[PDB]
């Protein structure tokens, strides 16, 4: 839908701040093993730009959907990695332990109309997200 | 003498196993800090100086040798028990 959405679940009160780099190839993520890969350590690191929005406990990383990638979740802490074979999408936490992380697959409803209004009722409709 | 697990292109796990080569080597080592405790026989080929409190064990049975004849006092006959200067 608006995009591409991580969520990041923290032990913070308030709103700490996520970076996002993406990068190939980086240790343990070559196909052929360990140093297989054309630029050992990783290739061409890019920090993606992210809309951040919050609620108590809860970041919303929304990406631009052309950055959408499946892949297993590692979360150590102070960075979650979303890790597809060879490509690592890295979140860096400010401020806060991140406690679980990942792709948004519940998401919210959208467009709320309230019709029918009386005295005594309405009628909320609205879309999936 | 520690027992690293080698590190080879198209290995499985390789940062894991740098990360326990790396652990492994930082928990065996006599580091230049910290109070610690060392195993092992330990041969210094060169001149070793201790600014601190040195502490040995047994000196006197290490360094002194008393050696004296019971039955006539005027003859001692002795086998050197090391290398020493005698008085």
């Amino acid at each position: 839908p608006s995009g591409f959405n991580v969520v990041i679940e923290h032990d913070s009160e308030y709103q700490p701040d996520v970076k996002v780099t993406y990068y190939k190839n980086s240790i343990g993520t070559e196909a052929n093993g360990f140093d297989t890969g054309p630029v050992f350590g990783g290739e061409r690191i890019y920090n993606l730009a992210s809309s951040l929005s919050y609620i108590r406990n809860k970041i919303n990383v929304e990406l631009p959907s052309v950055y959408a990638m499946a892949g297993e979740v590692v979360n150590n802490g102070n960075e979650l990695l979303l890790i597809n074979g060879t490509e690592i999408m890295r979140f860096v936490i400010e401020g806060a332990t991140i406690t679980k992380g990942y792709v948004e697959k519940v998401k919210p409803p959208t467009n709320l109309i309230v019709s029918d209004v009386t005295s005594t009722s309405a009628k909320i409709s609205w879309e999936n997200g | 003498m520690a027992e690293l697990t080698k590190i080879t292109r198209g290995m499985q796990n390789g940062a894991e196993t740098i990360n326990d080569n790396l652990n492994k080597l930082n928990t065996i080592t006599v580091q230049k800090t910290g109070d610690e405790t060392i195993a092992g026989k330990k041969t210094f080929s060169g001149d070793v100086s201790v600014d601190g409190d040195f502490t040995m064990k047994k000196f006197a049975d290490s360094y002194v040798a008393f050696f004296a004849n019971k039955g006539s006092g005027n003859t001692v006959t002795f086998t050197a028990p090391w290398d020493c200067t005698a008085e």
